[PDB]
């Protein structure tokens, strides 16, 4: 029901295998797991510096 | 009203004498004293 | 005053105890949304759960 | 002469407490009047082989206070002392006899949560356990006062003011034990 | 202080009355009967002026007629030391935050706040108490 | 300062130039209206942001026209 | 017999050594007994607890990071796969008698070292002991407190857990990597590799137990040994000057109070190990770079560096195929605060121009600019902390994880201005308060009403006084002022004898005679001195 | 039994229409479809007393539960009677099981947890923040009949963890870790609410740094 | 280095004060070595070894560790109790003056 506001990025359109998505977990910041994934918000929290 | 504005820190450098329940008016109008002893009833 | 020291407890106290209930609202379910009277038991933990309330009654 | 300003303050806010207990002797007679028979009802049973003995020695702790009161009065600092420590010690007895009977009303089924019953008899019991505890707090406070300056009659007044407010609670558990353990 | 002690024998009597009067007039006429949360708080309302009153009552008749309490007194017949009052004191402020840190953590049910908050309001307390009584440093 | 504003005036370091406080002060605020700039895409915190400058700006400008008209040194 | 002893090795070693006169010299040096002069003993006292126990630790620790199977004693972790430094922690904890008390007073004793650094460089900043002649003493204990907190850093970083392994990954590594031009160099060096390597924490280890304590102790020694030979500041007050030392001897006042504050310090620390659960690594388990958890806050003394990150906006540039993350930011501040704690007292003495010789200390309230610059830096360095720990706060307190940031990051400006002014404020409104009871006296409380009905407040004068009543005021000298007509005497005393039974009345007069008459000329003494220079 | 289901509407007619409506497709803007939800989402949520909910925020917190064992047992029958979905184990007698729950393996359990689990909350499971608002509860309260309720339907704001991604077996191994880590003592002294350095700082700076300056002041002199 | 004060601390003999004194002192320090002989004896004897989860020894060796420490800290602080308390009850109050020559 969410899948119409799934916004693509440029490059990885094709990325995904229909509502399923493979993000990496490592925080872009400095390397912490972000694994916090929020099911409703659809917010993934990294819990070292609150990304 | 009977002390200064603002009063000091223990609001009292001298105290007049009481009477009623009007002290400053009695101590700044004395000659008023008489007047309302007699006036107060109706 | 008759206590000085116990006059000036009086203000501080007032002045946190007050903060405290205004505090509420920071909080992310927000301070009390019961009324003044409090009736009871909307003010209870099943209807009124939120920390604003307790933040509230302290 | 004088009227002491440090006991009509004390006594006059001894007066407010009392509402303070209005209100939990309140919610004790409004569950009572709604229990419909049993009061109070399973498994809860109270027992006079405790809570009697622990009693006495919360009522004797006033006459103890009150002797102290004379030697505070007399300039006599020291045996003001004694007669306090012996109250601080009866006064600690009763807080440690409430303890152990919460431990065997808690053991069998007697709880906050468990009955409405345990709800009014813990904090109508509970927060006179914690004036006591305040008390025994104020006992201590003084004695260390008196061992910082000389026995002036403003420390006297201290020691006066203190015993009014362990006789205020002293009958303040009188009437909290003859409404629970005597008027079931 | 005759008149301060009269003060709450009226407020007595009128208390007195009243949580006699609406006791006897909820047994008989309020549904469900005795009307206990609003009687109770009536009841011991009459002990709050018992109390004060009474002291004075025994106050009063102690003490003859006070400078304040003689119609026609002099302001000369009251010189004299009144007696102590603090002149300053950052301790009342402290016992307020001493008192609020725990209130919060009884708000938010913190055992940890809690008890730091006792613990600070006995510390905060205590140096209230002995703030005047503290005697020289020993060295 | 002299020692009616600064009793302990010789007794040790008393006076702070009102220039650094005010340019300071149009600093502080400066940096909160930059951090606006940012990844958040509530705007909330970004009116608690222009509240704080806009404070900040009026209570430096204020002190600063006083001193200019000589009402306070 | 034990007399004779005395004299027999007193003689030897006199004969041998001559150590009279040189110990003569160290037996008749006199110290302030002022109660903030200790502080400084605590972190000597608590890094001495960390030499003892850290060696005791030494015997049991394997720091590797090869992955092995546990197979010890705790079931909560039997079969699960991790280091050997992990391997011997657990170890430690569980397989040694005593070995987790040992651990846990460790790890106490540091933060009581960390802590202890904290408060004896506000009263050193605030008293003014850095100025001259103690610039470069001040210089050294600024590296002292930079490395303690990367010590301590590195401590916790051994048993390689979860909970600090995540914080190396963070601090350690990414921030590393992130630096411009040579930042994968330093990493690529310091790792031996890629993160986390297999020479991490041998390397960790050995500088945490040999090289930088090995440093502190050769920059303690030549810290006490300044202090020690530099002389000890003194505060203002009677019979204080600029060229001389007011307090006790070592022999034998100084000396005993110096050993007995050791032991209760020792206590302390001894009971809060053995009261307190401090780093359950147990409950944390083996590090992977898999496994995270909310909540992976540093140590107190190094969270603001943590609250840095967090509260520093997404600020980064990518110049010409490049990439300057936001740790740059951090890296950059962390060192500036360093350059700046370290290069104060000629920055203040460039600013205030005062390049004089100094002995007596400042109070806090006479200096007002420096102390409202410190309570500033206080301030914000609270900030930073709990800023570190905003995701607990939140947690705990109800409160919305984005309004902490937002609270910290406003409040990282906002507030350090405010309580410069408050500071500011309350340190010349101190100076009034003292102003005060110089041309005023101290206030009794006693309120006194005078026939004609004026309210008056007994003043006890500290000098002398004029014609009438009113004294003549007295010049403020540095020193602090009697405000509690109770630190004066007036208060008397009890009595003599036990808490529960008086003493006999000639004993109790003898000794309040033989009080009051000590106290006559100790002050009187005092003056005489004071007089005469 | 067409009493447990008639029984579950008549506690739903009074209790939820308000928010879900009276054919549980939920009310918009007020509160989900409960269509599909099963019986486990509902006895987690009665249980753990979160409905019914009083207003909207960040997350309804946990509350003493409103319905007694025997009412959340006829509401739950009720809306997995419409669209199905997970259901809550039982045991032989056919109450909820509690006891049979906990896993034998508690070591993989510990892993689980500190993989799935341990992100949100710590590692002794003691909570955590989320985004905006959000946190994520402490679990020393929770039975374990309510913490595999919560892995199979996943509340809020937490990836559902589906019998096939985890197992029962893993789901039974990951509570006896949450249920043995809440009532295991600590060891080195009082745990200090076990969240790690940041109750430690506070309780140095608040008893070794004032107990040592304290006694400082008491050797030291003042002035 | 001049000695401005120096007096005894009892300069009255015979006094019950100074005895009481004497056996405060005395008190603190048998209390530290008391607790030191616990701390031999409870670290000697008492249950060390680490218990599973569940199991009847798990409250005792939960108590081991806390204990080691509630005999040692208690002991060495009473013994500096004894300490400050003889240098502030028994060592002669002294103000020693000397010139800095710096
Ligand atoms: C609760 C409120 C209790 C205070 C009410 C005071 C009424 C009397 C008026 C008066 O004389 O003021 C004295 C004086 C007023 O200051 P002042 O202007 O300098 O007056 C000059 C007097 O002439 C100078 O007179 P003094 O120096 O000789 O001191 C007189 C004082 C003698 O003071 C003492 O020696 C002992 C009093 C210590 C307070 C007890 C500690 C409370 C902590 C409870 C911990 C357990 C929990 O006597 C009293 O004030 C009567 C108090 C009797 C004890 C009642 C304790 C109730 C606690 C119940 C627990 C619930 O204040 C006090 O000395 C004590 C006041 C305590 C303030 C703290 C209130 C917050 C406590 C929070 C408790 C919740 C815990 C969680
Ligand atoms: C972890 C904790 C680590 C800390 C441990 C070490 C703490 C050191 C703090 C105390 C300072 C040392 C002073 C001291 O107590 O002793 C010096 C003292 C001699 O000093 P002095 O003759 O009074 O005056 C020295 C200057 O002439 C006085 O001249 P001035 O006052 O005009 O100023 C000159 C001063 C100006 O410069 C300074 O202030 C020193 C600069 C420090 C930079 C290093 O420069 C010096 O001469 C300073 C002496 C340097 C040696 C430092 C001694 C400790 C070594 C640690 C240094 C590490 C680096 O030695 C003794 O106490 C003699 C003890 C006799 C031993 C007993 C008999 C032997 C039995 C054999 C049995 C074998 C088994
Ligand atoms: C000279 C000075 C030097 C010496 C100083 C050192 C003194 C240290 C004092 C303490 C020493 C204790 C030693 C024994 C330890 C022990 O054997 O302990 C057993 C267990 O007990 C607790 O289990 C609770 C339950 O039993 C479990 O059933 C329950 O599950 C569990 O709950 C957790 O787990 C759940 C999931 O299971 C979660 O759901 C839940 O949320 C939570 O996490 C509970 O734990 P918890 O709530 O943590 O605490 C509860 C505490 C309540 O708090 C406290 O004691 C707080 C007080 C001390 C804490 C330390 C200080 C901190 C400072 C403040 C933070 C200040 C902050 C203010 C800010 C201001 C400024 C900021 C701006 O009640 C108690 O113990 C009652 C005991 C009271 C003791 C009072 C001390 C006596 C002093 C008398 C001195 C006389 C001397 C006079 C001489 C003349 C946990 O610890 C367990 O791990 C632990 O295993
Ligand atoms: C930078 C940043 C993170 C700040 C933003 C968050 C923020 C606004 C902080 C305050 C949070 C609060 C206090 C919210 C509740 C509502 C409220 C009453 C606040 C304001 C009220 C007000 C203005 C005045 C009332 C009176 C007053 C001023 C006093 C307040 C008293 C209190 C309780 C203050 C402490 C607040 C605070 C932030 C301290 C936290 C202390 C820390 C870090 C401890 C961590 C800690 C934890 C988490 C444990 O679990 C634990 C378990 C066992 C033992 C110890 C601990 C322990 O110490
Ligand atoms: C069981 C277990 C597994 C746990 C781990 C093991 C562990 C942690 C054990 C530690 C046990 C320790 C370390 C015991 C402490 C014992 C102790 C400190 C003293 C015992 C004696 C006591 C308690 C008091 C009464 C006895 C007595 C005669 C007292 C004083 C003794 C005398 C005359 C001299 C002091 C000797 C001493 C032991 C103290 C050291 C103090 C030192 C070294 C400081 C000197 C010093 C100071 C303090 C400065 O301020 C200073 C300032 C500027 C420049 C230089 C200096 C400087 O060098
Ligand atoms: C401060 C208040 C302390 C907390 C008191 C408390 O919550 O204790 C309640 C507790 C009931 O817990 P329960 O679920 O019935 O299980 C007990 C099994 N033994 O056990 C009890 O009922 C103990 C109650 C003791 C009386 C406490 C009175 C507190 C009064 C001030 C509130
Ligand atoms: C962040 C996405 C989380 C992950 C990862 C895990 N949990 Fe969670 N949990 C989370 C939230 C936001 C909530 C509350 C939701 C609400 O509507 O209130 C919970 C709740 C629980 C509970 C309930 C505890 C109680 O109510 O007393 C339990 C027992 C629980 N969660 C267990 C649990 C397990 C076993 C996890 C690993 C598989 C796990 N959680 C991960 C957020 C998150
Ligand atoms: C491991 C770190 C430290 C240790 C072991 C330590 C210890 C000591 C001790 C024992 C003294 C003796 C006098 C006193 O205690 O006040 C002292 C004095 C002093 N310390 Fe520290 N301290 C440390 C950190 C610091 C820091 C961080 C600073 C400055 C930023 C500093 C600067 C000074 C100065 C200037 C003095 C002399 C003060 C005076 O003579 O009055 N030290 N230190
Ligand atoms: C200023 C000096 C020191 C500081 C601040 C310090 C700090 C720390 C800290 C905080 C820990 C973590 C303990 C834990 O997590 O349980 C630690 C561990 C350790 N320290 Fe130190 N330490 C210091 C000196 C020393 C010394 C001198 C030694 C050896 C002689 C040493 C050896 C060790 C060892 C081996 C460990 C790991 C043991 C373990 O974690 O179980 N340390 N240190
Ligand atoms: C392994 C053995 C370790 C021995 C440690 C020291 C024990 C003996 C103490 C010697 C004190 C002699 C005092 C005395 O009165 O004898 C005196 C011997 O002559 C001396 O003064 C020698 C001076 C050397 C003392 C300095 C050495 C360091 C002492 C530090 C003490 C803290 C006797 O003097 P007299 O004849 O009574 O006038
Ligand atoms: S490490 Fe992921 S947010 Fe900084």
């Amino acid at each position: 029901a969410d899948m119409h506001r799934v916004i693509k990025r440029k490059g990885q359109e094709s990325f995904n295998f229909g509502e399923l998505f493979a993000y990496t977990k490592v925080c872009s910041h400095l390397g912490c797991p972000s694994s916090l994934y929020e099911q409703q918000t659809y917010r993934i929290l990294c819990p070292c510096h609150q990304s | 009203w009977a002390t200064s504005c603002p009063p000091p820190r223990h609001n009292f450098t001298e105290l007049p004498r009481i009477r009623s329940e009007r002290p400053a008016f009695e101590l700044h109008y004395p000659h008023m004293v008489e007047r309302m002893r007699a006036e107060a009833h109706v | 005053v008759a206590f000085p020291r116990l006059n000036a407890l009086s203000f501080w106290l007032f002045l946190f105890g007050a903060l405290i209930a205004i505090a509420g609202f920071i909080t992310p379910g927000g301070a009390a949304d019961f009324g003044w009277t409090a009736y009871s038991p909307l003010t209870d933990a099943i209807h009124s759960p939120g920390a604003g309330g307790d933040l509230w009654i302290m | 002469n004088r009227p002491n300003m440090v006991s009509v303050g004390t006594i006059v806010w001894l007066s407010s407490e009392l509402m303070f207990f209005a209100g939990l002797f309140a919610m004790y007679f409004t569950a009572r009047a709604q229990a419909g028979g049993a009061w109070p009802p399973e498994p809860t049973e109270l027992n006079l082989a405790l809570a009697v003995p622990v009693t006495l020695v919360l009522i004797a702790s006033s006459f103890t206070c009150q002797m102290g009161v004379f030697a505070a009065e007399r300039g006599d600092v020291f045996g003001l002392r004694r007669w306090y420590v012996i109250t601080f010690l009866m006064g600690l007895f009763f807080v440690l006899g409430q303890g152990y009977e919460y431990i065997h009303l808690v053991e069998h089924g007697t709880t906050i949560p468990g009955s409405a019953y345990g709800s009014v008899f813990y904090l109508a019991t509970g927060f006179h356990g914690l004036h006591v505890i305040g008390g025994l707090v104020a006992f201590v406070l003084l004695l260390a006062r008196t061992k910082m300056s000389k026995f002036t009659p403003a420390q006297a007044t201290a020691a006066i003011v203190v015993s009014y407010y362990w006789h205020f609670v002293d009958i303040v558990w009188i009437a909290l034990f003859a409404t629970i353990y005597f008027v079931r | 202080m005759h008149i301060e002690a009269r003060l709450f024998e009226i407020l007595t009597a009128f208390f007195a009355l009243a949580a006699v009067v609406y006791a006897v007039l909820t047994a008989m006429f309020a549904t469900g009967g005795v009307e206990w949360a609003g009687t109770t708080a009536l009841v011991l309302t009459t002990g709050l002026t018992l109390i004060t009153g009474t002291f004075f009552r025994f106050v009063a008749r102690r003490l003859d007629t006070r400078p304040e309490d003689y119609e026609d007194a002099e302001i000369s017949d009251g010189a004299g030391e009144l007696g102590f009052f603090a002149p300053h004191s950052w301790w009342p402020i402290l016992i307020s935050l001493s008192f609020s840190t725990a209130a919060v953590g009884a708000a938010l049910w913190l055992p940890w706040l809690i008890a730091a908050g006792v613990a600070f309001v006995i510390t905060s307390v205590c140096g209230l108490v002995f703030e005047y009584y503290w005697g020289p440093e020993k060295h | 300062v002299d020692v009616e504003d600064v009793p302990s005036a010789e007794w040790g370091w008393s006076h702070m130039p009102i220039g650094v406080m005010h340019i300071g002060g149009l600093l502080s605020a400066a940096f909160l209206l930059v951090m606006m700039r940012g990844n958040h895409v509530g705007h909330v915190e970004d009116w608690f942001l222009i509240g704080f400058a806009a404070v900040i700006v009026a209570l430096v400008g204020r002190n600063w026209w006083l001193r200019r008209r000589g009402w306070i040194r | 017999d034990f007399a004779k002893l005395a004299a027999a090795q007193g003689d030897a070693i006199d004969s041998r050594y001559h150590p009279s006169a040189a110990v003569r010299r160290q037996l008749n040096k006199v110290f302030p007994t002022h109660w903030s002069f200790l502080l400084g003993e605590i972190a000597l006292y608590s890094f001495i607890i960390l030499l003892l126990t850290g060696v005791w630790l030494t015997l049991f620790f394997d720091p590797s990071m090869a992955h092995v199977t546990y197979d010890g004693v705790y079931q909560p972790l039997r079969g699960v796969q991790m280091s050997r430094a992990y391997e011997t922690a657990l170890d430690i904890s569980f397989e040694v008698r005593g070995g987790l008390f040992v651990r846990q007073v460790h790890h106490w004793a540091a933060l009581m070292f960390a802590a202890s650094i904290m408060v004896h460089l506000a009263r050193i900043f605030f008293t003014g002991a850095f100025r001259r002649p103690r610039e470069a003493n001040w210089v050294i204990g600024s590296l002292l407190l930079i490395l303690a907190m990367f010590e301590g850093f590195f401590g916790y970083s051994l048993p390689d857990d979860l909970l600090s392994g995540t914080g190396i990954r963070a601090a350690l590594s990414g921030i590393t990597m992130g630096i411009p031009v040579i930042g994968t160099w330093m990493h690529w060096a310091l790792f031996g590799g890629d993160f986390p390597g297999e020479i991490l924490i041998p390397r960790l280890y050995a500088l945490h137990i040999l090289l930088i304590p090995g440093i502190i102790l050769a920059l303690i020694g030549a810290h006490l040994a300044l202090v020690w030979f530099q002389k000890h500041t003194q505060f203002p007050g009677p019979g204080r000057t600029e060229t001389n030392v007011v307090g006790v001897r070592v022999m034998p006042v100084f000396a005993v109070k110096s050993g007995a504050f050791f032991a209760m310090i020792t206590g302390v620390l001894g009971l809060m190990g053995g009261l307190l659960t401090i780093n359950p690594i147990w409950n944390l388990g083996p590090y992977k770079p898999s496994q995270v958890s909310a909540g992976s806050q540093p140590d107190f003394y190094m969270m603001w560096t943590d609250g840095l990150i967090r509260l520093w906006p997404a600020w980064e540039f990518y110049p010409f195929g490049h990439t300057i993350p936001q740790g740059v930011w951090v890296a950059v501040g962390m060192g500036l605060v360093f350059a700046l704690l370290i290069a104060y007292p000629f920055i203040e003495k460039k600013v205030t121009g005062d390049d004089a010789h100094h002995n007596l200390l400042q109070r806090p309230r006479d200096v007002p600019v420096r102390t409202a610059i410190g309570s500033m830096a206080i301030a914000l360095y609270l900030l930073l902390t709990f800023a570190c720990m905003n995701d607990i706060i939140a947690l705990k307190f109800h409160i919305s994880l984005n309004a902490t940031t937002w609270i910290g990051r406003i409040g990282m400006v906002v507030l350090p201005a405010i309580v410069y002014f408050v500071a500011y404020r309350w340190a010349i409104s101190l100076q009034r308060s003292d102003r005060e009871v110089l041309e005023h006296g101290v206030e009794t409380g006693i309120i006194k009403r005078l026939p004609h009905g004026a309210y008056v407040e007994l003043h006890q004068p500290l000098g002398p006084v004029d014609e009438h009543g009113h004294p003549i005021p007295l010049e403020y000298a540095g020193a602090p002022l009697p405000k509690r007509m109770n630190k004066l005497g007036s208060g008397g005393a009890p009595g003599t004898g036990s808490f529960l039974f008086p003493d006999p009345a000639v004993e109790h007069e003898a000794l309040t005679e033989a009080a009051h008459a000590s106290e006559h000329k100790s002050l009187t003494a005092l003056k005489e001195h004071q007089d005469r220079i | 039994q067409s009493a447990l289901l008639r029984t579950g509407k008549q506690l739903f007619e009074t209790s939820c229409v308000s928010c879900h409506g009276a054919n549980l497709q939920g009310v918009p803007d007020r509160g989900p479809s409960l269509i599909g939800t099963g019986e486990a989402a509902v006895y987690f949520q009665v249980s753990t007393g979160r409905m019914p909910a009083m207003r909207g925020e960040a997350q309804a917190p946990s509350k003493p539960p409103h319905f007694d064992e025997s009412q959340i047992d006829a509401l739950g029958a009720y809306v997995q009677a419409n669209g199905g979905g997970p259901t809550v184990p039982r045991d032989d007698h056919g109450a909820v099981a509690q006891e049979s729950l906990i896993g034998g393996d508690v070591a993989r359990g510990g892993d689980l947890f500190r993989l799935n689990c341990a992100s949100c909350h710590n590692f002794t499971g003691k909570g955590g923040a989320l985004s905006s608002g959000k946190y994520a509860p402490d679990l020393g309260d929770a039975n374990p009949a309510q913490i595999y309720t919560a892995m199979l339907t996943g509340p809020q704001n937490m990836p559902k963890f589906s019998d096939r991604q985890l197992t029962p077996d893993e789901k039974r191994d990951i509570v006896a870790y949450v249920r043995e880590s809440a009532e295991t003592p600590s060891y080195g002294g009082y745990g200090l609410g076990g969240f790690g350095p940041a109750p430690e700082g506070m309780a140095m700076w608040i008893i070794g740094m004032v107990a040592a300056i304290g006694v400082a002041m008491w050797i030291g002199s003042r002035a | 280095v001049e000695t401005i004060f120096k007096e005894p601390r009892w300069p009255v003999p015979g006094t019950k004060a100074e005895k009481r004194t004497e056996r405060l002192v005395a008190y603190w320090l048998m209390l530290g070595g008391l607790s030191g002989l616990a701390l031999l004896l409870v670290f000697l004897f008492w249950p060390w070894e680490y218990q599973p989860f569940g199991s009847e020894g798990e409250f005792l060796y939960s108590l081991a560790t806390p204990l080691y420490g509630l005999t040692f800290g208690l002991s060495i602080l009473s013994i500096g109790i004894g300490a400050v308390l003889f240098q502030k009850k028994f060592i002669p109050e002294e103000i020693s003056v000397q010139d800095r020559h710096d």
